[PDB]
């Protein structure tokens, strides 16, 4: 047995390129950078597979942050040119990244914004948005859809008798609860009613749907299971009862359903059997908001504070002080919370700094944004932009790319 | 307050 | 029921069929050319058995680790071994074992790790050097 074998000259010796590829395409940037200098067939085997746009690759496929750019800035159209191409193109898009970080941290953004233009009871209660469309819902009762590219107005959609609080939509179909107590589901495409759901006896404040499920909250302090085999064939599995109040928002997964109130409190509830499982307490007034994955929760409330709770053992993990006013919506990534207040301002925290409690609170807050004149009802965001709407019957992009 | 039909509470 | 495999050097060694075929390609050897015993002339009884022990364990953990603790070597004959027979999975531990050795080094301390010489003119180290 040899003491010491050259992998990476060895193998492309006996025709095996390949596993020495795909050893070096573990390694990082800087590790292949090394690679690159240790001799004449090292670099041979890094440039000859093409091992840089292996590793943008690599990232695009690992990183949203990374595919947004390849689609925003062009060069993923090279992904899927020779190798010094993407050994150039690698610390660009670093820097790219560094300057978008920077912009978030100070502030700096571009601003676009949509005036909705409602003829009578202004706001815009909740919003969706991908880089097609945004879909809004609007206190005048009808849902708008409007251009991402060119802010115009592309259709309205009008059946719901009271204000639309609540909406999501997929591929397939927008789903939305109203304060007419009505749940109605819309064809993305053609926006053709194509069901309503008769069951809550109050507003429909909140509601998500995934994979062939659907929940939703009411103002009748009731929550709502149901199944979804089709657009038009949606059935009721089960009514949760036990909030003392209006459950304001609700959000699942494959593990819990978690909901909120006004009643000060958050439930937990095993999706697969329904059965309750943990009261969240500690906010000192009603939730307002809220957004639940893995295993993070995090709410908005009338106590002005954002609380970040472990969905297993119900321990509440930061609270953040700031706000001025009620948190009435709120997000958060991998990177960042964004909240949003009844003041009109919206703040970003830095998620990872909040999880680490050797962090002291007065960092926490990466900035404050003010450019709203009404309530902020509805936020959401991504590695590049806000969409927030408002009260003020406005809603507004920032982007942070530039 | 009730100038906010999306939330509620009491 | 048990299959008898054969290396290269002779040795045959009696593995359970549900072992043997982590293998693809003893797993054709068996199923599709009908072969008993399955001859492996690329793997010899020392390697052999090193993988059937491999396999039979996962029927990058802690285990694989004290299970690589060996020469460069014997781990380039694994990672032969390991694609003659397309064990994805134990192609993936020695591949990524490999490249822990080489991530956050020096160009020079790879060199040392491996034993490689420089053999770049100082002309051409310098245009690669420029390039990053
Ligand atoms: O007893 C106390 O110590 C005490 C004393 C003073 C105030 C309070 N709390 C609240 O007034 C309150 C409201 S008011 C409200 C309503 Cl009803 C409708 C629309 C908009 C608003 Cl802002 C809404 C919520 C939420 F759940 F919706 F977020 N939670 C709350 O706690 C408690
Ligand atoms: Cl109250």
């Amino acid at each position: 047995s040899m003491l010491q074998r050259d992998f990476i000259t060895a193998l492309p010796a006996r025709g095996l390129d390949h596993i020495a590829e795909n050893i070096l395409s573990y390694l990082d940037a800087k590790s292949l950078c090394a690679a690159e200098l240790v001799c004449k067939e090292w670099y041979r085997v890094t440039s000859d597979g093409m091992l840089w746009k292996k590793l943008i690759e690599r990232m695009v496929r690992t990183d949203s942050l990374w595919r947004g750019l390849a689609e925003r800035r062009g060069w993923g159209q090279y992904l899927f040119p020779p190798n010094s191409f993407y050994r150039a193109l690698y610390p660009k898009i670093i820097q790219d990244i560094e300057t978008i970080e920077s912009n978030w941290r100070c502030g700096r953004h571009s601003l676009q914004r949509i005036h909705c233009r409602s003829e009578t009871s202004k706001g815009v209660y909740c919003l969706q948005y991908d880089d097609q469309k945004i879909v809004s819902g609007l206190r005048d009762n009808t849902i708008k859809i409007w251009d991402k590219n060119t802010l115009e107005c592309k259709r309205i959609l009008t059946g719901h008798t009271g204000s639309v609080l609540c909406l999501q939509y997929d591929e397939r179909v927008i789903i939305t609860g109203s304060s007419d107590s009505t749940v109605r589901v819309w064809d993305v495409n053609t926006g053709e009613m194509l069901n309503t759901l008769i069951h809550h006896c109050e507003a429909v404040l909140h509601l998500r749907f995934n994979n062939g499920m659907m929940v939703t909250c009411s103002k009748d302090r009731s929550i709502a299971v149901w199944d979804m085999a089709s657009p038009t064939d949606i059935t009721l599995r089960r009514v949760l009862v036990g909030h003392r109040a209006a459950v304001n928002v609700v959000d699942f997964d494959d593990k819990y359903i978690v909901s909120a109130s006004g009643d000060r409190t958050i439930k937990v509830w095993n999706t697969s059997t329904c059965e309750f499982v943990r009261t969240l307490n500690g906010h000192k007034r009603g939730i307002a908001c809220l957004q639940y994955r893995d295993r993070l929760v995090v709410s908005g409330s009338s106590d002005n504070t954002i609380r970040l709770w472990d969905i297993e053992c119900g321990a509440c993990l930061r609270v953040l002080e700031g706000h001025e006013e009620l948190v009435r919506c709120i997000r958060f990534d991998n990177k960042r919370i964004v909240s949003g207040a009844y003041d009109g301002k919206i703040k970003v925290w830095d998620l990872v700094a909040a999880l680490d409690p050797r962090a002291p609170a007065g960092t926490l807050c990466l900035r404050t944004l003010v450019e709203h004149s009404g309530r902020v009802f509805r936020l959401q965001f991504d590695e590049f932009q806000i969409v927030s709407s408002s009260h003020d019957d406005t809603i507004l992009i920032w982007d942070f790319l530039n | 307050s009730y100038l906010d039909s999306g939330i509620h509470a009491g | 029921p048990s299959i008898k495999l054969q290396s290269s050097d002779g040795e045959i060694f009696e593995v359970d069929v549900e072992i043997a075929k982590q293998s693809v390609t003893i797993k054709t050897m068996l199923e599709d050319l009908g072969m008993d015993p399955v001859p492996l002339p690329n793997v010899n009884a020392a390697i052999l058995k090193k993988v059937i022990q491999w396999c039979t364990h996962h029927k990058i953990p802690v285990w694989d680790q004290e299970f690589l603790k060996v020469d460069q070597g014997t781990l380039f004959e694994l990672i032969l071994a390991a694609n003659y027979l397309d064990i994805k999975g134990l192609l993936d531990v020695t591949c990524k074992t490999v490249a822990n050795m080489i991530k956050g080094k020096t160009p020079e301390e790879i060199r040392k790790t491996f034993n490689i010489k420089n053999d770049f003119t100082e002309e051409e180290e310098a245009q690669v050097r420029k390039e990053n």
